[PDB]
């Protein structure tokens, strides 16, 4: 149908500056408007800017330091970010307005920190060794120390995807922490091996931790 | 605020109450007269070129565009509520150029100056005040309504489908107003006389053209638009603000009903009476809105009516020429075409309304400082970025229509008198 | 600006009833205002606009009504389906704003967690640091107090806890509760323990385990 596809999110240092593309697809870009919209890590949801083909308005949160702009032959819409602040981190959306946002995008995601990225640690949850040996067992992954996000977890190379939760990330001083937990019965473990597959793109690590009794 | 439109359209009923519904009978004479062949009797322009140039500043991107934005946010039934504003603003559009007899010349050849700020200084003397008020509003509300909005609206448009055109149409709009303008309104009339009637035949063809491929469709169109606008099935009277609200705002936006800046021209032509002149303004409504608009809004329903995909949020000019495209092979061309002439026309005639109503504040000594700062500014709109430019520029048409407003019941005496004086004439 | 309040901030809806979502605003907006239903990972998805009018597609049972300074999201019949972000939007200007929004829940039969408790790493040890970990998964309601022992005395301080979204499966919470210390102040005490008090039970969950072992 009609596609928005959003690209060039990433991790900027307050201060600094970075464009934003929304390629589009399926539809004349050229005949209709475009608006950016953004949603903080709180689920915000704020305008950020408006485009025809010619003239443009901004809300005054970021008046003078975003430029919005279109390039109709390239069916592409841009969000040019300078001066950036804390607050301006949030999922930018692309989309298409007149009375409402009826078409929206996929979404991509900025972070404005000053904090460096660093690579997780990631250490086994195994019970300890007076556990009550019930009918069945839950293991866990504890994935602490890295910047930015995310982190992507499965188990048993996502052969083990019944029964696993993995908890939303909690940011202390610059850096996040994150466990994941898999309930396997008890036949299974240590009998058959129970694996945490760790990955965080930013800092290029791919990381197995085998759960190991004590 | 918007209790203006409350009092505009009030007078509409009023007048129409006084001059006991005078435009459905004066109608076909007015018509026929207007466009009737041979008249020179102290004037500078035909009654036929000061309703072209009147009809260049009335017909503009409202009738275009304006309508869309109603049709989207007031519905259909917009539509019937636009109708309203001109066929009771018939009525008001008379008085004002019936009034517009009490005018006097300037210095600087005839020229001729006349219009409401002129009516109010023969009022009975707070109106030396309201006339310089009303030229205070007026020489700004002309950048607004007459250049921004029109120039704007326009650059944008040919940037979306045509896109080689970023100032280079803001240049091109710029030169062709300054020659036009540089001979003052009897080179206008000239210009709008040739101007504006094939820019009327151009697209209204086009309406009927797509209207007769579509007949079925034509009477439900029709029904939706009588079916909507009187639909109170939610809120109680609370399709006010959806649909008469935007239909009456974007109506006297059209048309240029209860404004007190379309006589500014009538004044120019060469009439024996008021009476004369003032039955040829009058066509001024019955043109745009029963005419020209009603063409933009059947085609703008039809759509509706069909499915066609994606234009369910288009903006304004380009839903229409959407609808258009959709309906007709290249009806995209034809609308942004027609919406070239149709703001440049209305660049040319506001021109005129925003000089005279300018000189009366400051003579005929800065006239050539209006018509460089109304071309380069029109170069200016065409590049800058105005928005909500119409937000501002309806606020400005509201400014300059309360003084005028005051002026047309205070002086229904007047022009009721002044009637019963070209109507007797009338049966010689 | 455009305020737009919206009541209630969350609530939590038994399957199969019918539910009323308010949006408030400071001033009249006629009939631009327009609804959007949003779910985890995804964009907001229009469910009504111009406060009335129907977007195709979206179910029957959805329907907004109001104008000015009343506007109500009426959803008849829910389903698990429907659990998510409810969004208002206003069109008065180009400015459009929204508002802070509401959170749909799902109502299920209580049911007490699964707790299960871990001491820290071998590896995380000779790091330089010892992080406790207890997990309480699939319980219903969300409301839960965790507190944590050390040595038959409470700590207050120190403690992580993250919650799970609703499950989509059987609309169970879960929660994962991490008292961090160095490895130094671990190895000075002996007994960790795990307490969760949750309207399940009188008598709370406890699972503890001891260093010396």
């Amino acid at each position: 149908e009609v596609k928005l596809e959003e690209s060039g999110g990433g991790l900027v240092q307050p201060g600094g500056s970075m464009k934003l593309s929304c390629a589009a697809s399926g539809f004349t870009s050229s005949d209709f408007a475009m608006d950016w919209v953004r949603q903080s890590p709180e689920a915000g949801l704020e305008w950020v800017a408006e485009i025809a083909a010619s003239e443009r308005h901004y809300a005054e949160s970021v008046k003078g330091r975003f430029t919005i702009s279109r390039d109709d032959s390239k069916s592409s819409v841009y969000l040019q970010m300078n001066s950036l602040r804390a607050e301006d981190s949030g999922l930018y959306y692309c989309t298409r307005t007149a009375g409402a946002c009826g078409q929206w995008g996929t979404g991509t995601t900025v972070t404005v920190s000053s904090a460096k990225t660093t690579p997780p640690s990631v250490y086994p949850l195994a019970p300890g060794s007076a556990a009550a040996a019930a009918s069945m067992v839950t293991l866990g992954c504890l994935v602490k120390g890295y910047f930015p996000e995310p982190v992507t977890v499965t188990w048993n190379s996502g052969s083990l995807s019944s029964g696993v939760h993995t908890f939303p990330a909690v940011l202390q001083s610059d850096l996040y922490t994150l466990s994941s937990s898999v309930t396997v019965p008890s036949s299974t473990w240590p009998a058959s091996t129970v694996t945490c597959n760790v990955a965080h793109p930013a800092s290029s690590t791919k990381v197995d931790k085998a759960i190991v009794p004590g | 605020g918007p209790y203006m439109l409350v009092l505009l359209l009030g007078t509409g009923i009023f007048l129409t109450l006084r001059l006991g519904f005078m435009q459905i009978h004066t109608l076909p004479y007015a018509l026929k007269l207007a466009f009737s062949k041979h008249e020179t009797s102290e004037g500078d322009i035909s009654h036929f070129q000061a309703l072209m140039t009147a009809l260049a500043a009335t017909i503009g991107t409202g009738n275009i565009a304006g309508v869309a934005t109603a049709y989207v946010l007031g519905g259909p039934g917009a539509i019937f509520w636009m109708w309203v504003t001109a066929f009771f603003g018939m009525a008001t559009k008379y008085a004002e150029a019936v009034l517009a007899i009490k005018y006097r010349t300037v210095d600087d050849n005839g020229e001729m100056a006349g219009g409401p700020m002129y009516f109010l200084e023969k009022g009975l003397p707070l109106g030396k005040i309201l006339g310089v008020a009303f030229a205070f509003f007026g020489a700004f509300a002309a950048f607004g309504i007459g250049n921004m909005v029109q120039t704007n609206s326009v650059a944008d448009a040919v940037a979306s489908n045509f896109g080689v055109d970023p100032l280079i149409t803001g240049f091109v709009l710029a030169i062709f107003t300054a020659a036009v303008i540089l001979g003052g309104i009897k080179s206008i009339g000239k210009a709008t006389g040739i101007i504006v009637p094939f820019m009327a035949v151009f697209y209204i063809l086009a309406g009927l053209v797509i209207l007769a491929m579509n007949i079925g469709y034509i009477i439900p169109a029709f029904g939706t638009i009588f079916s909507s606008a009187f639909n109170f099935s939610a809120g109680f009277g609370a399709l006010i603000g959806t649909a008469i609200m935007w239909g009456v705002k974007r109506g006297v936006f059209s048309n240029e009903a209860g404004l007190g800046s379309a006589p500014i021209a009538a004044a120019a032509a060469k009439t024996d009476h008021p009476g004369r002149q003032a039955l040829v303004s009058m066509t001024g409504t019955f043109l745009d809105t029963i005419v020209v608009c009603t063409i933009t809004g059947l085609v703008l329903t039809i759509a509706g009516l069909k499915a066609f995909p994606g234009l369910t949020d288009l903006t304004g000019a380009s839903l229409t020429a959407a609808s258009f495209d959709a309906l007709m092979p290249m009806g995209g061309l034809i609308v942004t075409i027609g919406l070239v002439f149709f703001a440049y026309s209305t660049v040319l005639g506001w021109s005129y309304y925003g000089e005279k109503c300018f000189e009366y504040l400051i003579g005929t000594k800065g006239i050539r400082l209006y018509r460089i700062a109304f071309v380069l500014v029109a170069f200016w709109g065409a590049t800058a970025s105005l928005p909500l430019v119409w937000n501002i520029a309806d606020t400005l048409n509201g400014a300059m229509a309360i003084p005028n407003l005051i002026g047309l019941l205070l002086l229904s005496g007047v022009v009721v008198s002044e009637t019963k004086a070209f109507n007797e004439i009338r049966k010689n | 600006d455009i305020a737009m309040t919206q009541s209630p901030a969350s609530l939590s809806a038994s399957v199969g009833e019918t539910v009323t979502i308010t949006c408030r605003t400071s001033e009249n907006i006629a009939s631009a205002l327009a609804w959007y239903q949003q779910k985890q990972g995804k964009s907001p998805q229009l469910l009504v606009m111009n406060a009335k009018t129907l977007a195709a597609g979206v179910p029957s049972r959805f329907s907004g009504s109001g104008s000015g300074t009343a506007f109500s999201l009426k959803i008849n019949s829910l389903q698990p389906e429907d659990f998510g972000s409810y969004s208002c939007q206003h069109a008065a200007g180009w400015l459009l704003t929204f508002g802070g929004g509401t959170k749909l829940e799902i109502k299920r039969a209580d049911a007490a967690p699964t707790v299960s408790i871990f001491p820290p790493s071998s590896e995380q040890l000779t790091s330089g640091g010892a992080s406790v970990v207890c997990f309480l998964n699939n319980f219903y309601p969300k409301d839960i107090n965790v507190k944590w022992k050390i040595d038959g005395s409470e700590r207050q301080n120190g403690v992580l806890n993250s919650w799970t979204d609703q499950d989509s499966a059987d609309s169970t919470y879960s929660m994962s509760s991490t008292l961090t210390l160095t490895k130094d102040e671990y190895e000075r005490h002996n007994s960790y323990t795990c307490e969760a008090t949750h309207k399940t039970s009188t008598s709370p969950i406890v699972k503890s385990f001891n260093r010396a072992e």
